[PDB]
C-alpha cells in the first residue's frame, strides 16, 4: 500500500 | 511499541488507497 | 484500538 503511493506522488 | 507502530503506519497506507479509487 | 485511533485521525482530519 505504501509502495503504490509513493508511485502516485 | 514497534509493532504496534508498524500496525498503525499499515492502517494508514490502506485508508490512503481506499481513497485513490473513490476518486 | 488501532482503528479507534485510526477513527480519530480521520476526525482530526
Amino acid at each position: 500500500a505504501a509502495a503504490a503511493a509513493a508511485a502516485a506522488a | 511499541a514497534a509493532a504496534a507502530a508498524a500496525a498503525a503506519a499499515a492502517a494508514a497506507a490502506a485508508a490512503a488507497a481506499a481513497a485513490a479509487a473513490a476518486a | 484500538a488501532a482503528a479507534a485511533a485510526a477513527a480519530a485521525a480521520a476526525a482530526a482530519a
